[PDB]
């Protein structure tokens, strides 16, 4: 899920309940609301998100994509000094799933499945006589 | 006369006949006010050409049964008249012996001033009246403890029953019922189509041959509504009076019956999901789980294994498919694994299932015991708590 | 995730079976390994599995493995918690035996 | 007995049809040509 | 996060930040009646099976449950039954008493006339009902709605997929065209 | 080869104290219940497995297997019965098991003795150094 936000609410835990949050997300079409997680309070925090920036949220993730500012109206955003790369115009639909391809090869992944962090192998170059049975 | 007349006093429809025959005959209760001029008797109403123009003042409202004088119309009618009926003659029955079937909701008023309207008009010298739970028992050979579930047209009611004897301490009601899945349906067929105005079988007639019980829960039927969508032909009121089922895979008729071909893909599965979540429906209801939970819970845990472990089904909301497999495995979940409940449902028809019970009854001992301070002691509840 | 997904069906503990023994050096001395390792084998357990046996047999007599539940259980609930409990806590010590 | 009294006596169907038409006119074709103050006093 | 946070020495609230990106005017996470009058005014409605009796089941209702009808209708878009019981048939019942009047009328009200009425059943204070009404409905609380609470399918296509709520009237929409008109005409 | 029996939404969790020396605090006991498909039951357990349980950081209301070899336990995920808790969440949705509160499987394993030695011979861990 992508879209122009305009400020993101994080609140505290009260007595009513475990926290407060509505996000309003603008794009070009249509812009609607939408409600915390409990952990995307802390996902949010973990940087320190600008209100009003293009994000993009995939719940079977979590991850924040800040491609980007809030295009919408450029008068208020047309001396950014560079930054954000002109920004995106917003999509408008906000519910999308779209496929990812994804090309590897087989030394990418035995590498990988190696260790315990096989990718810093992989980038040095000590993966050291991987062992057959994992191949 | 030892066999008696097999009176099955029901909202919707009254069951009679002998105690011998195999097959119960239907009458239904309610008058047909036409606004065209006419009005007819208890059998008079599926014949009539017209149902645009109606408005019926049923005898049974939420609270009890009201019209007396509807009642006794139909019952002289009933009785009386055995060219309509085959095989149903009786004048006056001093000596006929007569078996009542009535709600535990009855106030004491009201049971003292019908059972005295039963002696005083039909004069019937031995009678016994009962909710539709305590005929279970009689099904010793006659059973002791069940658990009874009386999903009546009016209110729905759980009973606990113990050495045969029902426990009204604690007896559980909810409303949810017949009288109610017309109710949704035929707001969600005007909220979805233009405005119908003055009629009252199509929905419950549509409730009857063209719904089911929401398959498991509300997920599965609202998607695979569109998979299994069925479009009942609306009865254009102009030339028409009652519809037909069609469906977009087994079309029994395809002609346009004046057009007009309603597409029923949703709220084909709401007051199905009602029985539990009504919060769906924005009514604050419990359910039947909670209730049934909640009578458990007031009940002694050295008796609350043993009603589960038997579960029995009385009235006509359980004549529609698919309601025995989702009750079943409701009542698997809520139960811990500590007590385990066993399914014993009657198969779809218990309105004659009822009637059957009741005939095997009164070739038993139980009838000749509490039969005719008369609503106190037969007729009364007190001695049986 | 489309590797680490069949460790819930197809993994075994190689430490369950006491194969990782090199790590469990330093804490352990010999004798009270020979004694229990016998003791508990048999005379210990003597005394739980043919009693817990026996519990098994209070269920059968009980009510027929549990057959007889709502026509001779109907109206006593004392043995239902018996019965709860002989089931489970021979299995228990069969788990125990292993 | 049976019914001494009642035996019908009065029934009648009514209720719409004015706004009906109109409606399904509004519906299926648009208004406009507006009320004008009357001539003669212009 | 980018290294060296500058702090104004105010304001310091590490968990709060926001300013209300509400577009909703009121509280919707904290601070009904309306609920359950609207509850028991479609449940009426529930048990009527005519459109054309809609006029005359606020009337029904009013004598039945008791609650004017007039407070009823503006907030919200049984001994009357052994009354008419007693009127019905003034011609043929007998009301004559056998003692009963002593007999078994106490335990009686005392086991059946618990609870006056339905609602009295559905709250009784034999046990806790509402309480068990939270716990099995494992769907809201009460009070403090932490979920901006909402509704049903799509009301005007009947489309099932991709379904979201409007943020002011909260009425729920799906797909598109459906979930724009029903924004546009339910705008509040 | 080698049989299994694993106990398999959560009801609900408590600890049961003075612990009659020079020790801080405990709980003398724990009572947990698991829901599950094939009826719920409730487990009482050492603070051991309330600590571990705690550190796979599980909520209240979620679906929990534990082994009853040796007590690990991970965290299943978000269970489908508290679905739509919130407009927007992030948790896997973990459809409940379908099953008795406990599971006996059997498992058949096949493997080399050079798996065997290098098993042994490789240390784990955690933490340690
Ligand atoms: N086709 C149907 N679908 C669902 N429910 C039905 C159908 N036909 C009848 N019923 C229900 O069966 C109930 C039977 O109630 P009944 O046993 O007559 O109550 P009582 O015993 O209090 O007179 C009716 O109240 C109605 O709710
Ligand atoms: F009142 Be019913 F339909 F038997
Ligand atoms: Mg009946
Ligand atoms: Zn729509
Ligand atoms: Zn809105």
């Amino acid at each position: 899920i992508e879209g122009e936000v305009v400020e993101i609410q994080i609140d505290r835990s009260i007595t009513g309940g475990h926290k407060q949050g509505k996000l309003t997300i603008k794009t070009t079409d249509m812009e609607t609301i939408y409600e915390l997680g409990n952990k995307m309070i802390d996902g949010l925090t973990k940087e320190k998100v600008l209100a009003g920036d293009v994000i993009s949220i995939d719940k079977a993730s979590g991850k924040i994509t800040k491609l980007g500012r809030s295009f919408a109206r450029s008068r208020d955003y047309d001396a950014m000094g560079a930054d954000t790369r002109f920004v995106q115009c917003p999509e408008g639909e906000l519910q999308k799933r779209k496929t990812v391809v994804h090309t590897v090869s087989l030394h990418e992944i035995d590498v990988i499945n190696s260790r315990t962090q096989g990718f810093l192998a992989l980038f040095t170059g000590d993966t050291g006589e991987i062992r057959s049975e994992v191949r | 006369e030892t066999p008696p007349i097999v009176i099955d006093n029901g909202s919707y429809e009254i069951k009679f006949g002998p105690s011998t025959n195999k097959k119960p005959f239907r009458a239904l209760n309610a008058l047909a006010k036409d606004k065209f001029g006419t009005s007819y008797l208890s059998n008079h109403i599926k014949n009539i050409k017209d149902i645009s123009s109606i408005t019926f003042r049923r005898p049974h409202e939420l609270g009890q049964l009201t019209l007396w004088e509807l009642e006794s119309c139909i019952w002289d009618y009933c009785l009386f008249n055995p060219s309509e009926f085959d095989g149903f003659d009786l004048k006056e029955g001093k000596g006929h012996h007569l078996v009542a079937s009535e709600s535990c909701m009855t106030l004491p008023e009201l049971s003292k001033h019908a059972d005295q309207v039963i002696f005083e008009e039909y004069e019937f010298d031995s009678l016994f009246k009962s909710p539709v739970a305590v005929f279970v028992p009689f099904t010793s050979d006659y059973h002791d403890f069940q658990l009874v579930i009386d999903s009546g047209f009016n209110c729905t009611w759980i009973i606990p029953v113990l050495k045969g004897i029902p426990y009204y301490k604690a007896v559980k009601k909810l409303d949810i019922g017949g009288r109610f899945l017309t109710g949704l349906l035929k707001e969600t067929l005007s909220f979805r189509h233009y405005n119908m105005m003055d009629e009252t079988i199509l929905v419950n007639n549509i409730k009857e041959q063209c719904l089911f019980v929401s398959p498991v829960s509300y997920f599965d039927s609202f998607k695979t509504k569109d998979k299994h969508a069925l479009e009942y032909v609306l009865p254009d009121f102009q030339t028409s009076f009652l519809g037909y089922v069609r469906n977009p895979r087994k079309e029994n008729v395809p002609l346009p019956e004046d057009a007009q071909i309603i597409t029923l893909t949703d709220e084909l599965f709401t007051i199905p999901e009602t029985f539990f979540h009504p919060e769906i429906s924005q009514i604050t209801k419990p359910g039947i789980v909670e209730a049934i939970l909640e009578s458990l819970s007031m009940l002694p845990e050295i008796v609350r294994p043993l009603m589960v472990g038997n579960i029995v089904c009385t009235g006509g909301n359980f004549n529609l498919p698919n309601f025995a497999q989702r009750l079943a495995a409701e009542l698997q979940r809520q139960l811990p694994t500590d007590w385990t409940c066993h399914v014993s449902v009657p198969e779809g028809d218990c309105a004659l299932f009822g009637w059957e019970v009741m005939s095997q009854f009164a070739k038993t001992d139980s009838y000749r015991k509490a039969r005719v301070w008369c609503t106190k002691h037969r007729f009364g509840y007190q001695n049986w708590i | 995730k489309l590797f680490k997904k069949n460790n819930q069906v197809n993994r075994v503990d190689l430490d369950f079976l006491n194969l990782v023994f090199t790590l469990n050096d330093k804490d352990l001395t010999s004798y009270h390994a020979e004694e229990i390792s016998k003791l508990t084998c048999v005379k210990n357990f003597v005394e739980e599995v043919n009693k817990l046996r026996e519990t098994n047999k209070q269920l059968q007599e009980e009510f027929g493995e549990a057959s007889f539940l709502n026509f001779q259980d109907a109206n006593q609930y004392f043995k239902y918690s018996n019965k709860q409990k002989l089931e489970g806590t021979v299995d228990m010590l069969n788990f125990l035996k292993m | 007995r049976k019914s001494a009294p009642s035996t019908g006596g009065v029934k009648k169907p009514h209720r719409y049809k004015p706004g009906t038409v109109a409606l399904r006119e509004i519906r299926r074709f648009q208004k406009s040509t507006e009320l004008l103050i009357r001539k003669l006093p212009f | 996060k980018a290294l060296v946070e500058e702090i104004d020495k105010k304001t310091y609230n590490p968990d709060i930040y926001f300013t209300s990106l509400d577009p909703q005017a009121r509280r919707y996470t904290s601070k009904t009646q309306q609920e359950i009058l609207q509850s028991d005014r479609r449940f009426m409605e529930l048990n009527t099976e005519n459109f054309s009796d809609l006029p005359n089941v606020p009337t029904l209702l009013s004598d039945l449950t008791g609650v004017p009808r007039d407070r009823i209708e503006s907030t919200t878009k049984k001994p009357e039954t052994l009354r008419e019981i007693q009127l019905s048939y003034k011609s043929t019942k007998l009301p004559k008493p056998k003692r009963k009047n002593t007999n078994r009328i106490v335990a009686l009200k005392k086991v059946l006339s618990s609870k006056r009425n339905l609602h009295s059943f559905l709250d009784s204070a034999l046990l806790n009902l509402m309480d068990k009404n939270v716990i099995y409905h494992n769907v809201y609380n009460k009070r403090y709605f932490k979920v901006l609470p909402l509704i049903t399918t799509c009301s005007i296509c009947g489309g099932y997929d991709s379904i979201s709520s409007c943020v002011n009237c909260g009425n729920k929409i799906c797909s598109v065209s459906c979930f724009k008109l029903h924004n546009e005409t339910r705008c509040r | 080869k080698e049989t299994k029996e694993v106990y398999e939404e959560v009801t609900e969790l408590t600890p049961e104290e003075n612990p009659l020396g020079g020790y801080g605090k405990t709980i003398s006991h724990v009572i947990v219940g698991l829901k599950s498909a094939k009826g719920t039951k409730t487990l009482r357990l050492d603070p051991t497995i309330y600590e571990s349980i705690q550190r796979e950081k599980v909520s209240i209301g979620d679906v929990i297997y534990i082994e009853a070899n040796t007590g690990a336990v991970k965290r299943v995920g978000r269970s489908d019965a508290y679905a739509t808790e919130f407009d927007l969440e992030t948790e896997e949705y973990v459809p409940l098991p379908k099953g008795e509160v406990h599971k006996k499987k059997e498992i058949v394993q096949d493997v080399t003795l050079h798996d065997l030695d290098v098993a042994n011979a490789r240390p784990q861990g955690g933490q340690d150094v």
